[PDB]
């Protein structure tokens, strides 16, 4: 019964809690986040249980500081729980060093809290993936974080349900476009993406949220996309369905 | 850690389990008169060769004016009468007056009853 | 984990300390032999490597400059309980009668911090043996066991690790209480060579000796009081020197 | 730390089977002394007797202790232990009466029994002391933190053989010296070994010299057990 | 208000030939008030004598702590604390009270029973060692007896002369106090015996 | 008190004089003022004298246990950087003045620490009431390029300025010498210009002169 | 017994075992040499999925101006261990006035391994951690600790799944040169050396981007871009 | 203590003179008042000795923790954990300190955080007892994206003026120039600046 | 001040102790025993501060009463007065010291010899044959240097102990409303209730 205990190596040197643990993700669902010229979106799905759900309201893409948007697939309590925990990283950051906090340094931060949660008995890991970034001094980033505190750059990322569809779709994009992607074209381009993925789970209807920090449509700042925009890349999605 | 918990039937094994070692130790009685109380006990077997000037004996001065004696754990005794010895003295200092034997008892009795739920 | 983890089986054995002396059987041969005007203490330098480079890592080391210390069992172990032994000669002695404790003493809180990892809650005993050899103004020499239970005792001479019963055995005949030094080195030497597998030579054994002052190692001229250190770790070259008169 | 269904405390019991393991300790309280006498567990030619102090230990200059178990547990009581002795010195200008002593150390074995989940201590002592109030006195202390008086007593191996040779050979108005007879008498025949020699013994005394006032305890070197094992005729 | 100041007293130790001597007054005042003519100042340890003046409360507590911290010592070590060793305890002692200290000044006295060497040594409040070879001085007449000391003293007096020398060192010392007196006692300090001398004095 | 530090072309000297004082009052007309922190490493200190050897002895033990621990000689910037986080976390409360001076793998090194926990570096410095008198000699004599024989006569020279303009300070010279190559030196008394003469008089007393009230033996064994 | 670091009845400590049996889970190997006056580890560098940003996925870190670190293990382990050496070298640097060296941090990064093998709370790091610089006292370094709480000193090493291949290649050129680091000047030349010797061992050639490069000079410690291993890779086609 | 930093076209340089008293005793007449708290990233001090280099060390082992971690830091990023030494502390320190700093992207630039804990970023700070004589002459000859030789030279007459009539500064000018070449440390003796 | 006198003779102690509480301008009551039983056969007297000197010895009181019952056995003069003057010594660097003299007169059944100790707030103690705190001393130590002897009854001691009364009547500025003379001997504690005329 070596999956009792989290900080319980295998025989084998594997964490079986861990492992465990990226069940709970896979089990969630859909989110995705695209890498541009000079920027990041993210997208996510939300299932629509039932009619009587509001509309636009039970949003899931969390912004830290002002520049860094996260999304995450697995338990939503536990990514509430890591992006508190991103946003006091981020407050102390920026009040000894004044400037706000590179991503790749906002990466380690996460990184480091959530390895943290792998090395006691008295602890769980944290049930999800995370998917963030954002623009800084020097160029925009891509970030994917998974329980055990394994986190690299990414070009194009995606997490849950519909993981193996979106990286093939992304996986596309890499090569059909080497020299960059405009901000707009990767807001559309997620929509699609959502879209496509969503009939691993097809059952049940949907509502799509995105989000993007881009230096040129943004000023580098994390905005939600909506109406006129959000539109536009619905009806692509749409259209590129058929 | 909780070692005192609750038995499926509703009781507390440990407590239960304390009693078995009372019921283990050496015999005391007590009877009162109408002018006295008398304290009786029964010395072990076990081992003699004792020397009975200096071995702590079974019945013990609370105050000058109250005794306890106890069946079980002869080391764990030790604890109550100690803490019994310096409630009583507290006991004069803050209200001018020995306790009551009915105080004192009430006052052993919540210290076993914390030993139970901590 | 705020419990004891060495607890009492029904037998009335303590299974940790029993399974940490295990470990230390496992452990290359290492020993200390006491003369009347010195102390030897020796081992075997198991190189895991010969990409390693073996005398960057000593297994026979300065406790205070009159005291030193080999082990047999698990070397980190035995590593962090010289870190600790250095600092409790100083915390507990030095910087309250501004000398050094004598052999005995500084044994005897090595023992205790051995013990308390055999007590306190969450941890496991420590998995060494060590011998600690030492000189002291009103004690003069002396050899000194310290178990993972916590426990020590004075040997004239003793042997741990792996090879340790023929060892004792080996010593056992040779040792009187007339031996000068050099012939402690000697059959120290001679020992350590029925237990030793490979090459054996000054780059493969670790000995060092309590002895004479050096005033030479000391740093300093001036002070007549202070003479110099009397734990002297042997060179490679001041080995082979006596192996090839062996 | 927890009550066995008998109403029973597990690790106390574990421990106390430890303790008959280890070499056997003996005290005897004559009427002008008492003696304490110990079998050190294990030998070797090459173990240094001279400079040895394993089972036989000063607690204060009118009071000493022998000890049958862990070395290492016995060696930490004994050091709150005389601490305690110097904290009354320094409280009342009087050496502590040696119950109090006993009682105090008694209380942190009773503690271990009681709270905190760690492992008791693998001890038992056997207390020799003198003072002002009661004379000589002789007390036992084991890991449950019960404690008693005696006249004559013993820990460790073979307690039921030796306490029933004790019982039969001991008398009230007894002297010292008879009384060191007795406790070598009594080793000597509980032995799990060959023959009782010097080099397997510890050997103290508490005495007050008839031509003083005061109290002087005596810990046998090894030259001296080697007579007195003579002397007693078991050469 | 000056602690050093309110109870009184002195104590000197000089080295001779083989021996060292230790002297203090018996005065225990409060100011002008004379309470006690029994003070004694002087205590001692195995071989290892040691004067204190100071705050007389100071003086019982730091006695009964190195009694304490010797006896351990004693126990631990199996052999009585030498001079050397006695004289870096109280200093660190003292020095661990550096925020808060005894309002005290030790002086120590012995033969370190190994060497033969005759050993004295004094401290400031903090634990700072004054060591010489000659004598130390300490009290509210220290003046006078730095200046007793200084004109009275020759290096190797026999004991029968030492004595003299620092009886009248601290008898003249005294009498220019008015916080000292009241009786003097001597300890002649040899490695085979100890003698101990109440002086005749003026009772003002 | 008078001390000083005096760079050469191949290692630091240190020197001090021996005198003691409460007050006005010479306590010890000899101590010694010069410390060894380690080996190679020594420092003088003025101020309140018990935490000058406190400050010493506490630095000088964690510089051995660094040294043992890491397996490399004890470093002058260590023994600085210690004494002075030290010093200033107890905000001038342990009035420590020190003059440090050492050799070490880096080679020579010459540093004062002031019990703020301020520290600088020179080639030549002095502390103490004596301060100015030796400084006055530093400023007219240091050179670049000492050999150890003028620098050890230049700190002497600043010493002897101390002990004779200087009532703070008296008695004796102390020198110690720190050499690259070499073991570090240690002169103790290396100056003794300040000789008692000889009393005029002899004032030993007659036996039986003081007057005895009682007598008894004391008993020191058990 | 086998949940936590206690040992089991044959004196053994299943859960160190098992932490040493992770280090191989990322199928990297990596390897160091010694220059006459530098230090050059090299690594595998395996970027399976197109996704991921090459620049991001690195086992070498900049522990200080002068200590460089490679990593056998999963990288959060790794990266952990890399923040805790940072953090250690600087306050080093605060407390005692000179750059921590080498051999220094691996000894404490070894006694702070030890802790979790006697510690029933904390579950050892499945790391193998490598350091290397120029130490101003003792010259090129390589220090090895492993999550047993074990360190020494090497000529050379190498670590991961193929260890022994490379290990028995390099003990082979050092019983021929007889001396213990490479006789080279240059440190360009140390590296091609030990590019070279991976290539012979593990019998695989290298693109710039399969490459990882950290070396080690008197008073820096850098690590090469894709373009200063390619020249690398140019210079061996020459001889080889 | 007359202390400034100066920014010119290539970077940036820093200037002070070199005594240190104790009242009227010139306890050091050759200090080192130009401080590095990273490669290109250096402070000058005033105030309490102690307090100053006590800060100073701290900064330095913020910076190489930052620099091991983040990259290179900017020189607003030690302005500011200069800051929060001294804000958080300014009840128990008496520090006035200017940082200057080159930087790539930034080329030179000046932070100066006087007593309060307060910072001011400038286009050139003067600071220490020395400097109140020369409000007017600065002000009056610095022009905006000088020549390093002019620089030098604006620093050098500011601070032989604060020394002419500050007896609490004097000794040697040090300066240090900051720019993309490097780090280049300069000193000038009283026989060329006293007869400016 | 409050007058603190104790004097011992040849087989007891006795002791003295004003009866007058004064607050300000108005005396508030003469009648107070400034005194606590420690033990049968050991009396404590005390003076100085207001609420500290009640509170203190209460507290002394308390603990030996306790040491009395867990050792079934009375603990010597000599040991209780060290024990007072180890808790005065502590209070001395605490936060707020107790400001309170004390006298500590006892028979010692195990020597069969009177002993009478003086401890200041300091934790001052002494053992002497007579003594006082306060102003008192200032009178009477001269007084009972000059009468005094060793081999005095307990009859002596009163009438010697009446011209200490008298001195303090005549020369001392306050009215301290006489005394309550306490008499500690082999018999234990008695009060002496004839001290207004003898
Ligand atoms: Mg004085
Ligand atoms: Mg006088
Ligand atoms: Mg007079
Ligand atoms: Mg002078
Ligand atoms: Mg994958
Ligand atoms: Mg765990
Ligand atoms: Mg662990
Ligand atoms: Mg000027």
């Amino acid at each position: 019964g070596y999956d009792l205990s989290n900080s319980v190596f295998s025989p084998d040197g594997r964490n079986f809690q861990v492992e465990y643990a990226v069940k709970a993700v896979e089990n969630g669902t859909t989110s995705i986040g695209i890498k541009c010229n000079d920027g990041v979106v993210f997208a996510v799905e939300k299932l629509i249980t039932s009619k009587l759900l509001v509309p636009q309201k039970n949003v899931k893409i969390q912004v830290v500081d002002r520049h860094i948007g996260c999304v995450y697939s697995g338990l939503i309590p536990d990514g509430r729980h890591l992006v508190n925990r991103g946003r006091e990283e981020a407050a102390s950051f920026k009040k000894l060093y004044k400037t706000p906090i590179p991503i790749p340094a906002f990466a380690d931060r996460l990184g480091q809290y959530v390895q943290a949660h792998t090395l006691y008995n008295s602890v769980r890991p944290f049930g999800v993936s995370t998917i963030f970034g954002g623009v800084d001094k020097n160029g925009a980033h891509l970030y994917m974080l998974e329980p055990s505190g394994s986190y690299w750059g990414y070009k194009g990322a995606a997490t849950g349900k519909g993981r193996q569809s979106a990286k093939a779709e992304l996986e596309k994009l890499v090569d059909h476009h080497p020299e960059g992607l405009s901000a707009r074209e990767a807001v559309k381009q997620a929509a699609k993406i959502i879209y496509l993925a969503h009939e691993d789970n097809k059952e049940k209807d949907f509502e799509l949220e995105i989000s993007w920090c881009s230096l040129s449509e943004t000023n580098g700042l994390h905005k939600f996309v909506k109406g006129d925009l959000l539109q536009e890349a619905i009806d692509f999605a749409q259209k590129e369905i058929n | 850690r909780a070692l005192s918990i609750f038995s499926p039937d509703g009781h507390i094994f440990q407590v239960e389990y304390a009693l078995e070692a009372v019921k283990r130790g050496t015999c005391a009685v007590g009877v009162k008169g109408k002018n006295c109380v008398v304290l009786g006990c029964e010395r072990r077997s076990t081992l003699k060769l004792q020397d009975t000037r200096i071995t702590p004996s079974k019945v013990s001065k609370i105050d000058s004016h109250v005794v306890l004696s106890f069946s079980g754990l002869n080391a764990d005794s030790r604890i109550l009468i100690e803490k019994a010895r310096v409630e009583a003295q507290s006991h004069r200092l803050t209200l001018e007056d020995p306790v009551t034997v009915e105080y004192l008892t009430r006052y052993v009795a919540g210290v076993q009853q914390r030993y139970t739920q901590s | 984990y705020s419990f004891s983890l060495t607890t009492f089986s029904p037998s009335g054995k303590l299974g940790q300390i029993d399974y940490a002396l295990t470990a230390v059987k496992q452990g290359v041969t290492s020993l200390g032999i006491k003369a009347t005007n010195g102390v030897v203490i020796a081992t075997e330098k198991k190189s895991s490597s010969p990409l390693a480079m073996s005398e960057t890592l000593s297994k026979v080391s300065l406790l205070t400059p009159d005291i030193g210390a080999v082990y047999s069992g698990m070397g980190p172990d035995y590593r962090v309980l010289v870190d600790k032994s250095r600092k409790v000669a100083h915390t507990s002695y030095k910087r309250i009668y501004g000398e050094y404790p004598p052999t005995k003493l500084l044994v005897s809180e090595v023992a205790k911090i051995m013990q308390e990892a055999t007590q306190s809650g969450g941890v496991r005993p420590f998995g060494v043996s060590l011998l600690i050899a030492g000189h002291d103004e009103f004690n003069g020499f002396s050899l000194y066991q310290v178990d993972p239970s916590g426990s020590y005792f004075p040997w004239k001479a003793t042997a741990i690790g792996k090879g340790s019963v023929a060892a004792k055995t080996f010593l056992e005949k040779r040792w009187n209480d007339e031996l000068e030094l050099e012939d402690a080195i000697h059959i120290a030497l001679l020992t350590l060579k029925e237990s030793v597998e490979g090459e054996f030579n000054g780059d493969t054994i670790e000995l060092a000796i309590i002895g004479d002052e050096n005033p030479d190692l000391l740093g300093y001229t001036g002070i007549p009081t202070d003479k110099g250190p009397r734990f002297r770790k042997l060179t490679s070259q001041e080995i082979n020197d006596r192996l090839e008169a062996l | 730390t927890i009550f066995s269904p008998e109403g029973r405390l597990y690790q106390v019991e574990y421990a106390l089977e430890s303790i008959s393991h280890a070499g056997t300790a003996i005290g005897i309280m004559a009427s002008d002394g008492i003696v304490l006498a110990a079998e050190r567990k294990v030998t070797s030619t090459l173990l240094e007797q001279d400079t040895s102090t394993e089972k036989l230990y000063k607690l204060n200059d009118k009071i000493a202790v022998a000890v049958a178990g862990l070395t290492a547990d016995a060696e930490i009581l004994i050091n709150t232990a005389r601490i305690h002795a110097q904290n009354y010195l320094k409280t009342y200008n009087e050496d502590i009466p040696v119950e109090i002593l006993v009682r105090r150390l008694s209380d942190i074995k009773q503690g271990y029994t009681q709270h905190g989940g760690l492992r008791p201590f693998g001890v038992s002592f056997i207390y020799a002391g003198y003072d002002d109030r009661y004379g000589y006195q002789l007390y036992t202390s084991n890991p449950s933190g019960n404690y008693t008086g005696w006249k004559a007593i013993s820990v460790g191996a073979n307690t039921s053989a030796a306490q029933t040779l004790l019982q039969m050979d001991y008398k009230d108005d007894m002297k010292v010296d008879d009384a060191i007879e007795l406790a070598l008498k009594t080793l000597s025949k509980t032995t799990d070994s060959s023959a009782l020699t010097y080099d397997r013994l510890e050997f103290a005394t508490i005495r007050k010299g008839a031509n003083d006032g005061e109290v002087y305890q005596k810990i046998f070197k090894p030259q001296e057990i080697k007579d007195i094992l003579v002397k007693t005729g078991i050469t | 208000s000056d602690p050093s100041s309110i109870n009184g007293g002195i104590v000197v130790a000089m080295t001779g030939k083989d021996c060292v001597a230790i002297a203090c007054d018996l005065r225990l005042g409060s100011q002008s008030l004379g309470v006690s003519n029994k003070f004694e100042k002087i205590f001692h340890y195995g071989h290892v004598f040691l004067g204190i003046t100071g705050l007389a409360t100071d003086v019982t507590t730091l006695n009964e702590m190195f009694r304490y911290k010797t006896n351990l010592y004693k126990l631990k070590e199996e052999r009585a604390i030498e001079p050397e060793t006695f004289t870096q305890l109280v200093s660190s002692s003292l020095y661990e009270r550096r925020f808060g200290p005894y309002f005290v000044g030790p002086v120590v006295a012995g033969i370190n029973s190994k060497s033969g060497k005759p050993f004295i040594a004094g401290f400031d409040l903090i634990g700072c060692i004054d060591e010489a070879k000659d004598f130390i001085v300490s009290g509210t007449a220290s003046d006078q007896l730095f200046g007793m000391c200084e004109s009275l003293y020759e290096p190797n007096l026999e004991p029968e002369d030492l004595f003299e020398t620092i009886s009248q060192a601290l008898l003249n010392a005294a009498d220019r106090d008015a916080l000292s007196g009241w009786g003097a006692v001597v300890y002649i300090i040899k490695k085979d015996e100890v003698v101990k001398r109440y002086l005749k004095m003026r009772q003002d | 008190t008078t001390i000083v530090g005096v760079k050469f072309n191949n290692g630091v000297v240190i020197a001090a004089d021996t005198r003691s004082t409460q007050g006005p009052i010479v306590a010890d007309k000899n101590c010694a003022k010069l410390h060894r922190i380690s080996p190679k490493i020594w420092c003088a200190g003025a101020g309140t004298a018990a935490d000058t050897e406190a400050v010493t002895q506490l630095i000088g033990s964690n510089i051995e246990l660094h040294s043992l621990y890491t397996s490399r000689e004890p470093r002058v910037v260590s023994a600085l950087q210690m004494l002075k986080q030290h010093l200033f976390k107890y905000q001038g409360h342990i009035g420590a003045y020190l003059i440090v001076a050492g050799v070490d793998p880096t080679g020579s090194h010459l540093f004062s620490i002031h019990a703020h926990g301020s520290t600088d570096v020179g080639y030549y410095l002095s502390l103490g009431s004596g301060s100015l008198a030796a400084m006055a000699v530093l400023e007219s004599h240091w050179k670049q390029d000492l050999t150890k024989e003028e620098a050890i006569k230049l700190a002497s020279d600043a010493i002897q300025a101390g002990i004779w303009n200087d009532l703070g300070s008296g008695s004796n010279v102390d020198v110690c010498v720190m050499e690259i190559g070499k073991d570090a030196e240690y002169l103790r008394n290396y100056l003794t210009p300040n000789v008692r003469e000889e009393k005029q008089k002899s004032y030993k007393f007659p036996r039986g002169t003081t007057a005895v009230l009682k007598e008894s033996i004391v008993n020191i064994c058990d | 017994d086998r949940h936590i670091t206690i040992f089991s009845p044959e004196g053994r400590l299943y859960q160190v075992e098992y932490a040493f049996k992770a280090t191989n889970q990322t199928n990297i190997n990596s390897l160091a040499v010694r220059g006459k006056d530098c230090t050059v580890v090299i690594s595998q560098k395996k970027v399976p999925d197109k996704l991921l940003d090459p620049t991001t996925v690195s086992y070498i870190f900049c522990i200080s101006r002068t200590i460089g670190m490679v990593v056998n293990g999963p990288i959060p382990d790794a990266r952990n261990a890399a923040l805790r050496a940072k953090a250690e070298a600087a306050e080093f640097r605060y407390k005692y006035g000179y750059d921590m060296p080498c051999d220094v941090l691996a000894k404490r990064m070894a006694n702070l391994s030890q802790i979790y093998t006697q510690r029933a709370y904390m579950r050892p790091l499945g790391v193998i951690l490598t350091f290397v610089s120029v130490d101003e006292e003792l010259g090129p370094s390589i220090y090895k600790t492993d999550p047993a709480g074990y360190y020494v000193g090497y000529k050379a090493t190498a670590t991961g799944p193929k260890q022994q291949e490379i290990t028995t290649n390099l003990e082979n050129h050092f019983k021929k040169s007889k001396i213990d680091h490479i006789n080279e000047e240059s440190w360009e030349k140390v590296v091609e050396f030990a590019i070279t010797h991976m290539i012979d061992a593990l019998g695989t050639e290298f693109s710039k981007n399969d490459l990882e490069v950290g070396v080690a000079t008197k008073d820096k410690f850098f690590t090469l871009s894709a373009e200063n291993i390619e020249e690398r890779l140019v210079a061996i086609a020459e001889q080889d | 203590t007359s202390i400034m930093a100066v920014t010119f076209k290539d970077g940036v340089i820093l200037g002070a003179d070199s005594r240190t008293t104790t009242g009227a005793y010139i306890a050091n007449r050759v200090t080192d008042k130009l401080t590095r708290v990273h490669d290109k990233i250096w402070c000058c001090r005033s105030g309490s000795a102690a307090d100053t280099q006590a800060i100073a060390d701290i900064v330095q082992y913020h910076l190489e923790l930052y620099t091991s971690q983040y990259g290179t830091p900017s020189t607003e990023t030690a302005a500011s954990v200069f800051k929060e030494l001294c804000y958080e502390n300014k009840d128990n320190l008496t520090a006035g300190i200017i940082v200057a700093g080159y930087d790539d992207k930034n080329k030179g630039e000046v932070y100066t955080i006087p007593l309060g804990g307060s910072v001011h970023k400038l286009p050139y700070a003067i600071a220490g007892s020395g400097s109140t004589f020369i409000y007017g002459y600065c002000d009056k000859n610095f022009r905006e994206n000088m020549s390093k030789e002019e620089t030098v030279d604006f620093i050098k007459h500011s601070l032989s003026q604060a020394i002419k009539w500050d007896g609490s500064s004097g000794g040697v000018i040090r300066m240090v120039v900051l720019t993309a070449a490097g780090v280049e440390r300069l000193i000038f003796y009283p026989d060329e600046y006293e007869q400016l | 001040m409050d007058i603190i006198l104790g004097i011992r003779v040849q087989d007891s102690v006795i002791l003295a102790s004003s009866k007058a509480v004064t607050r300000g301008i108005s005396v508030l009551k003469d009648s107070d025993d400034k005194t606590r039983q420690l033990s049968p056969h050991t009396l404590m007297s005390f003076a100085g501060e207001a609420g500290d000197t009640v509170q203190f010895a209460e507290y002394i009181q308390a603990n030996i009463q306790l040491y009395s019952i867990r050792e079934d056995y009375e603990l010597s003069p000599q040991a209780v007065s060290s024990f007072v003057r180890q808790e005065l010594a502590k209070s001395i660097r605490s936060r707020r010291p107790y400001q309170v003299n004390v006298l500590i007169g006892g028979y010692d059944k195990k020597k069969n010899k009177p002993e009478l100790y003086q401890i200041d707030y300091l934790g001052t103690k002494v053992e002497l044959p007579y003594g006082a705190h306060g102003y008192s001393g200032f009178y009477t130590f001269s007084l009972l240097d000059h009468h005094y002897r060793p081999d005095m009854t307990t009859e002596e001691g009163l009438d010697l102990l009446k011209l200490c009364v008298q001195e303090l009547e005549k020369r001392m500025p306050m009215d301290f409303k006489g005394v309550i003379v306490k008499i500690v001997d082999k018999d234990g504690i008695r009060q002496v209730d004839d001290f207004q005329a003898q």
